[PDB]
């Protein structure tokens, strides 16, 4: 039961091109894809769940958390404007937070009581 | 020297196919109209535009029934008269015949079905093997695939093509400039010219298909306003509702064949430009068999 | 039918309304003996009936499939062929080595020159030509002086020693032509051997072996521009090759008058007199300048732009200029 | 070895490519033909008769190579030596190969002379059907009809014994294939020796377990129902008869609704009556769409073929009841098919009994959802409008007419079209002027090419019947305001109509009206109006005045003539040789 | 010579439904663009301007005889301007060609560096004032790389037998060839293929532009190959020290173009002489 | 506006006046007794709803994808 968070820049810096004629966007959107797709082939890859993050504001940050099932996080996947900041510090606390955002409540990190693998 | 060619299209109407000599002249003669047009045709306004046929021969029947026979109705078929049909090889001789009696009064557009592999892994080899009991014939139309023009462009607003457009191309001058001639390869811009989709999207896409690309409104935004295109009519995907507006009435895609492998279903329309571009489609139900 | 159907029955050779049945005939042998030499035995027979138009065969069928052709009428027929002569031979044996070595130049030529690209079993059938090429390259020089000496000989189903030898020597001129592209001496032999062909040609009188006239009559035109040892456009070249520029002068002002020569010849011309001057003698100021404007002149009379050459000519112009 | 052709040939060509071999089957003939018959047989056919791994393709080619020698083998004397390899493979398990295999085999059988065909192949019918492999049978049932008409009496019961013995067989494929071939069997058969022999345990075969054998027991019931005398018939039939109509399988019951009108023809008409009135209708009442649908198109033939005297009566006790019950099923493909010969039964019933009882029901059909139920209804107005008079149709039916013709789907559009000339013979000319002429304008406008040529075929018709100057006060002014239309397919639609009205529409009429609105046409940018307009005078050529066409035809084809499309070229040139 | 009511009227044409579902984009396109002017007034008028062109580019003075030279510097400055004006010298600037891989590459920039050579007929002459002096041309090798790039790809996708049913594609070839002949960008047996472009089919003279993007490739228009002879004062390019000057692959290519169709092209031989 | 929908049929000053007239026929012949094909990428060609939602029919008796499997 792994999970999998992709921190897809969103920053505007994201439409320079290549000479494979697409955007660096489309080129993350494209590895995204193929990550799947290379994931897909081992047979764990049925218990994963995929989670969204991108270089926009707090509210709008996560697309795609807990409780998404795979054809959302694809239709936000496909629909992703490079249009902010380079806000990587920020995003990266997000993403952090997202994670660590269920660990307190279930007590999976036993503080004060050793460390446990 | 042409009433020969008017015994072939009565003689196609029902369903007969003809002998190997006759489609050995046909294919020649259609080379030798097919070399004189341009990777962009050039279409006067009043046209039916039509989508893929694939073979389904009574469905092309009644398809004509629907618009009206040629030539007192101007068509454009963009590609795809092969495979996924049991009659591909009279509807396809229909629609070169066609061209070549007519060729100012129809035009026929290069699909993804129109290559080697597709046709040899699809069953249109198969049926030509079947009907023929050689690959002569098979050779010959193959041979004529290659020749069919790329795109279409009626009265320089409406752009009409079997699949979608390509990162690489971005001008119709691109489009004029390719080497037609030859098999589709598996990348590169005609590739994508026939496979391309487009995709509630933003930006370029790897297509699910194994070539072309998915391309969001975006794209075709620019492609349009870059070129002075209004829209971009497109042939290469299933409608159960029979055309489709996509990307705020950028691109329509346009199925012309009630049902796909005679089990989806789905309803048929074609697009029908008249003299002053005001457009209608007209959707259709297969015809009744036996 | 096809190729096992023609091998019980003896009737289609005559009937049929050729090249096809040699090409499956060649295929099934290809595969990896009775039936081989009855297969080659009826190959030979249909070639045959062709009279050895080898044109038709090399245009029709492919290299390696006439090269194994070849190499069994070789062996049926006979068996370093410079060693072996011995013209004074059998015919059968005779035209069978003419004919090889015929066809080995003449491959060789067509291989040097420029075929269509191609734009789609065809892989090993392009090795087997790749290595049957460069081994018919290796000994080269052995086939045309077997072609040139069997040439040389004159004591001849035989057929006319005239056009024999007219084909040949064509074969071998062509060949000297090809060979000829880096070195003038072979050009010099090329043309004699061409004057000889069109002699043959003349002497005889024939019209029924095939020679491409309009080639035969490019490749005098061809040996006569070479080496000379009429037409305004030779004298333009012969007066360049000797310096007689005054004379290139007075014809381009025939040529401004009857617009004849080419407009691209004249530029070209132009440009590497400007060349000369432009690298060495100083006299050639004023007869670069005196073309230049004969140009000029004809490209006003065509409706074309003025040259930026006549324009920096024409400034700190002269009276003689004028 | 390679000095002999056939075998290493043969096998080399094996080896080969499949596409190979094919040409090779056909080559066949050819070795055949280049070696003497006796080193044919002798050599060829044991090669022929194993070795053989090529399944899928070339075995069914090769099956009908067998079946083409009719002088390359010999003769009978041969073709008997011949059979064996057919024979090894008609073992062959897929089903197609072993189809053309018996088909091959029957040819060859009629192929041979009489005693011949006994002496030979009666063995081989032995040996196949005492085959272990159940294949072997399988190919041995279609054998048995073809050696009856002309074998003996004792190797004819023999024959009979062991196709019963054969029907008595464990795998059910067997029983299948005898079943399917039991038809001709026993239309072939004695009629005495087809019920001692067949009837018993044919009835016991009806009786099987499995579904697919009771399948093809009904139709060979149905096949066999008019070979035996009447008595015999009702008692070795009926009993049979109601026992695969009330079957459980619903697949049983569909095959005998599908096949009960011949079943009914050849059984009399007082015991289809009384022991089939039940069972009928307990078809039609059934839980299943499929074998409803099937009894539903049976209706009419069913009806029609009953004896006169009491049809109407059971028509209305039993039928009736169960139509109207079937006509609000909510599967719409019964009602499709109850809907295409409904209505053949009125001029059976009578003028009063379809007012009451079937006209209801025609008006629930004609507002259905189900286009193809509207499809279907609206097929055979001409008989029950025969039958009822236009009165009471155009007092009752006119407005739903008139509700279909707006229909969605064109077929249906098309469908109400094809009736107006119908309706306009029995109807006067003010009430159709009055009612529906607009609607017929309508049509000419509609988005269908054949909805518009169907109405430019119905305005041909109705000028020819309401007369001309009827024609001048209606229907051309609408004519003539289409030709304005900026639209090119609607004038298209005009000059198809100036072509189908010129004919039949006079002289002076004609030109005085037509020629300046298709002369005018003449001038349109559209290449297609004017090959159009090219095509109609030469068409609508000959019907006019002379000087008229002369005077304005000429200078405008030879304008046209000269028209830079190269249709409207062709067209003007083929119009200027059919004036002369 | 460069190239380049409503409602009232709609009520009128209006039977009583639409039929058409709507219309296309904004209607009918117009009815085109058109342009009418004398050549003779074109010629003049390019003629004035490389008048001008070739006076403030010569260097003043001075002696009584002897045609002036066109100033490197000058023409120089005309043919990055030249460049910056056509194409945006965006990428793959440096002078050096690359290989035919790049030029399948960036086939877009090479088909709009056609297109305006082809509006416009004022850059070839330009580009022969840019030829006229030597080492100036070399700055005009992303537009001479862009529109030969160009028509390969026009001559690859080329059908017909003869080269004549493209009048200005055969015409760009040889102007093309005969302006990097001026330059001195091609030696002189390179540089006369221009003279019998008119006769090939499309592949041969394809093959002959793809021998000239070779050559190009094993040389180069470098600006340093060009000694300066201060003999007369002008920058020569020299083809004998530069090793394979005749370029042998090359002309080994243009002799089989010419052997293949000797019939046609006998007289033409003697132009391609060492 | 995006993503609004304009219900041209409901409101009137929807209506460009590029096409009024056409579209006022349209809405009258509609309102009389007499936005769609514009369904998603997705949901254009997944011909397992459409089959779903109709009637069921009678009882049944290189590259990868290229649809309909
Ligand atoms: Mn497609
Ligand atoms: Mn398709």
């Amino acid at each position: 039961m792994p999970i999998l968070l992709f921190l897809i820049d969103t920053s505007a810096s994201m439409n320079q091109r290549s000479h494979l004629g697409t955007t660096y966007l489309d080129t993350a959107k494209g590895a995204v894809e193929t990550f799947m797709k290379l994931r897909a082939r081992d047979p764990a890859s049925r218990g994963d769940r995929y989670m969204l993050v991108t270089f926009e504001e707090p509210p709008y940050a996560i697309k795609a958390g807990w409780k998404e099932n795979h054809a959302t996080f694809m239709n936000e996947l496909k629909n992703l404007q490079a249009e902010g900041l380079t806000t990587l510090g920020q995003s990266l606390r997000t993403a952090f937070d997202l994670l660590n955002l269920n660990r307190l409540v279930t007590g999976i990190d036993n503080y004060g009581q050793g460390r446990n693998p | 020297f042409t009433k020969e060619l008017d015994q072939w299209i009565e003689q196609l109407n029902e369903c007969k196919q003809l002998s190997e000599s006759q489609v050995k002249s046909l294919c020649e003669k259609a080379k030798e109209i097919l070399t004189k047009e341009s990777n962009v045709q050039e279409v006067r306004c009043p046209v039916t535009v039509c989508g893929d046929v694939h073979g389904q021969f009574h469905d092309l029947m009644e398809l004509f029934r629907i618009g009206g026979k040629s030539p007192d109705t101007n068509y454009l078929f963009m590609g795809d008269y092969v495979n996924r049909g049991y009659y591909s090889v009279e509807t396809v001789t229909l629609l070169v015949a066609l061209k070549v009696r007519y060729r100012e009064r129809i035009t026929i557009l290069r699909g993804n079905h129109e290559s080697r592999q597709i046709t040899q892994v699809y069953g249109f080899y198969d049926e030509c093997l079947r009907k023929y009991g050689n690959a002569n014939v098979w050779k010959y139309f193959t041979d004529l695939f290659d020749y069919l023009p790329l795109t279409a462009l009626v009265d320089g607003q409406i752009f009409c093509l079997h699949g979608g457009l390509s990162p690489s191309i971005d001008t119709l001058d691109h489009i004029r400039a390719l080497d037609r001639l030859q098999e589709v390869p598996h990348e590169g811009p005609m590739c994508d010219l026939l496979w391309s989709d487009p995709d509630d999207r933003g930006g370029w896409g790897i297509s699910p298909r194994g070539a072309g690309y998915t391309f969001g409104q975006d794209i075709s935004e620019t492609f349009n306003h870059a070129n002075g295109l209004t829209l971009v009519s497109r042939a290469h995907q299933l409608v159960m509702e029979g055309y489709n507006w996509c990307h705020d009435r950028n691109v329509v895609t346009i199925f012309s064949a009630p049902n796909y492998c005679y089990r989806c279903g789905n309803q048929a329309a074609i697009m029908e430009l008249d003299d002053t571009l005001k457009y209608s489609f007209l959707q259709f139900d297969p015809a009744p068999r036996r | 039918t096809c190729w096992f159907e023609f091998l019980l029955e003896e009737s289609l050779l005559e009937k049929h309304l050729p090249v096809q049945l040699i090409v499956q005939f060649l295929e099934q042998a290809s595969k990896p003996n009775k039936r081989n030499r009855i297969l080659k035995l009826l190959a030979l027979k249909v070639a045959a009936h062709l009279k050895w138009d080898l044109d038709i065969l090399e245009k029709s069928l492919s290299v390696p499939v006439l090269n194994m052709l070849l190499n069994e009428l070789l062996c049926i027929s006979k068996v370093k062929h410079v060693d072996m002569d011995l013209a004074t031979l059998p015919p059968t044996t005779a035209m069978a080595v003419l004919l090889y070595n015929r066809w080995a130049i003449r491959t060789i030529v067509q291989s040097s020159f420029p075929v269509k690209q191609a734009k789609p079993q065809m892989q090993q059938e392009k090795e087997l030509t790749e290595n049957i090429l460069k081994v018919l390259k290796e000994q080269a020089a052995d086939s045309i002086l077997v072609l040139e000496a069997a040439l040389k000989l004159n004591k001849d189903l035989k057929v006319k020693t005239e056009e024999m030898q007219c084909q040949v020597c064509y074969d071998l001129g062509a060949a000297y032509f090809q060979q000829g592209s880096t070195n003038s001496a072979v050009y010099e032999n090329a043309r004699e051997k061409f004057f000889r062909t069109k002699e043959l040609i003349a002497e005889i009188g024939s019209l029924s072996c095939t020679i491409d006239e309009k080639r035969l009559a490019g490749y005098c035109q061809a040996c006569d521009v070479l080496v000379p040892s009429l037409t305004p456009y030779s004298q333009v070249h012969i007066c360049l090759r000797s310096g007689n520029y005054q004379e290139v002068i007075q014809i381009f002002i025939e040529d401004n008058l009857t617009l004849s020569l080419p407009v691209q010849f004249r530029q070209s011309v132009l440009r590497e007199l400007f060349k000369k001057a432009q690298q060495g003698n100083e006299a050639l100021d004023e007869i670069c300048f005196k073309v230049c404007a004969c140009n000029t002149v004809r490209d006003i009379l065509e409706g074309r732009t003025i040259s930026v050459q006549f324009n920096q000519l024409f400034l700190r112009p002269n009276k003689e200029k004028i | 070895d390679s000095l002999y052709p056939i075998a290493v040939l043969i096998d080399e060509l094996r080896n080969e490519d499949v596409q190979l071999r094919l040409n090779s089957i056909k080559k066949l003939s050819t070795i055949a033909l280049a070696l003497g018959v006796e080193r044919t047989r002798s050599e060829l056919l044991p090669f022929l008769t194993d070795t053989i791994y090529d399944e899928d393709e070339v075995l069914l080619a090769l099956a009908e190579q067998l079946g083409t020698f009719t002088t390359l083998v010999g003769g009978p004397e041969y073709v008997h030596c011949l059979l064996p390899p057919l024979e090894s493979l008609a073992t062959v398990e897929e089903t197609v190969v072993r189809d053309k295999a018996v088909e091959s085999l029957r040819a060859i059988s009629h192929e041979h002379s009489p005693s011949d065909l006994e002496a030979h192949f009666v063995p081989l019918v032995k040996r196949l059907a005492g085959g272990d492999w159940f294949t072997s049978r399988t190919s041995a049932c279609g054998l048995f009809s073809v050696c009856y008409p002309r074998v003996s009496s004792a190797v004819k019961a023999e024959l009979r014994q062991y196709f019963r013995n054969l029907c008595s067989d464990d795998t059910p494929m067997v029983r299948r294939a005898a079943a399917s071939k039991l038809g001709e069997f026993a239309k072939v058969l004695e009629l005495d020796n087809v019920k001692s022999e067949i009837i018993p345990m044919f009835s016991n075969l009806a009786s099987d377990e499995q579904d697919s054998v009771r399948l093809l027991a009904v139709e060979a019931c149905v096949n066999i129902a008019q070979l035996l005398p009447q008595e015999d018939l009702e008692a070795l039939v009926m009993p049979t008869l109601r026992q695969a109509a009330e079957d459980k399988s619903w697949r049983v019951r569909y095959m005998v609704a599908d096949k009960f009108t011949e079943l009914q023809k050849a059984v009399g008409p007082e015991i289809t009556k009384t022991d089939l009135v039940p069972a009928f209708q307990n078809l039609m009442k059934d839980c299943e769409a499929e074998v409803r649908a099937a009894a539903s198109h049976k209706v009419k033939e069913f009806c029609e073929n009953l004896s006169a005297d009491c049809r109407e009566n059971v028509i209305m006790s039993q039928i009736l009841p169960c139509i109207k019950e079937l006509v609000s099923d909510a599967n719409q493909h019964v009602k499709s098919a109850l809907a295409s010969v409904i209505m053949g039964l009125s001029p059976i019933l009578g003028k009063d009994n379809t007012i009451e009882h079937l006209l209801p029901l025609f008006l629930a059909q004609l507002k259905d959802e189900c286009p193809e139920v509207r499809l279907n209804i609206i097929s055979n107005l001409d008989c029950v409008n025969e039958v009822i008079g236009i009165r009471q149709l155009s007092q009752s039916l006119l407005p739903a007419i008139v509700e279909l013709a707006e229909d969605a789907k064109w077929r249906v559009r098309l469908a109400i079209i094809e009736y107006m000339p119908l309706l306009a013979g029995q109807l006067g000319v003010e009430f159709f002027d009055e009612k529906l002429n607009s609607l017929c304008m309508a049509w000419l406008v509609d988005h269908v090419y054949a909805i518009r040529e169907a109405a430019t075929s119905n305005l041909k018709k109705l000028v020819e019947k309401f007369g001309k100057e009827w024609a001048h006060a209606t229907i051309i002014p609408k004519v003539l305001a289409m030709s304005g239309d900026p639209n090119y397919l609607h004038r298209m639609t005009t000059l198809f109509c100036i072509n189908v009205l010129s004919e039949v529409c006079g002289q002076d009429i004609t030109t005085k009206h037509m020629l300046p609105t298709v002369l005018r046409m003449a001038g349109d940018p559209v290449a297609n109006v004017r090959f159009n307009v090219a095509k109609s005078l030469q068409k609508i050529g000959p019907i006019l005045d002379n000087s008229t066409l002369q005077s304005e035809v000429k200078p405008i084809l030879e304008k046209l003539t000269q028209d830079q499309d190269v249709d409207v070229k062709y067209f003007a040139q083929e119009a200027l040789t059919v004036l002369s | 010579g460069g190239q380049v009511a409503s409602l009232l009227d709609t009520n009128r044409r209006h039977i009583w439904s639409v039929f058409h579902a709507g219309v296309i984009g904004r209607g009918l396109k117009p009815p085109k663009f058109v342009q009418s002017r004398n050549q003779q007034e074109v010629i003049y008028n390019t003629q004035s301007l490389l008048s001008l062109l070739v006076h403030c580019c010569s260097a003043p003075g001075g002696e009584c005889w002897g045609a002036p030279i066109l100033s490197p510097e000058a023409a120089k400055a005309v043919a990055v301007t030249l460049v910056e004006s056509v194409c945006p010298d965006a990428a793959g600037a440096e002078l050096a060609w690359p290989p035919e891989e790049h030029a399948r590459a960036t086939v877009e920039r090479d088909l709009r560096i056609g297109r305006r050579f082809r509006e416009q007929p004022l850059l070839f002459e330009l580009l022969k004032l840019v030829a006229a002096a030597p080492p100036a041309l070399c700055y005009c090798s992303v537009l001479l790389r862009g529109l030969l790039a160009a028509l390969l790809g026009h001559w690859e996708a080329s059908r017909h037998p003869d080269t004549t049913h493209s009048p200005w594609h055969l015409e760009a070839s040889c102007t093309l060839v005969a302006v990097m002949a001026e330059g001195s960008l091609l030696p002189p047996a390179l540089g006369n293929m221009h003279e019998v472009f008119s006769q090939l089919a499309p592949f041969e003279v394809r093959l002959l532009l793809l021998s000239v993007w070779g050559f190009l490739r094993e040389h180069g228009p470098l600006p340093q190959k060009f000694i300066f002879q201060s003999e007369r004062g002008r920058f020569i390019r020299d083809f004998s020290r530069e090793g394979g000057g005749e370029g042998g692959p090359h002309l080994a290519v243009l002799h089989s173009v010419l052997h293949r169709n000797i019939d046609r092209l006998g007289l033409f031989s003697g132009r391609f002489q060492a | 506006n995006k993503d609004l929908k304009p219900q041209t049929f409901r409101n009137a000053y929807d209506i460009p006046r590029r096409n009024l007239l056409d579209h006022l026929t349209r809405m009258r012949s509609n309102l009389l007794k007499s936005q769609v094909h514009s369904v998603p990428i997705a949901q254009m060609g997944n011909y397992q709803e459409y089959l779903k939602q109709v009637p069921s029919p009678l009882r049944e008796l290189g590259m990868m994808i290229d649809e309909a499997d």
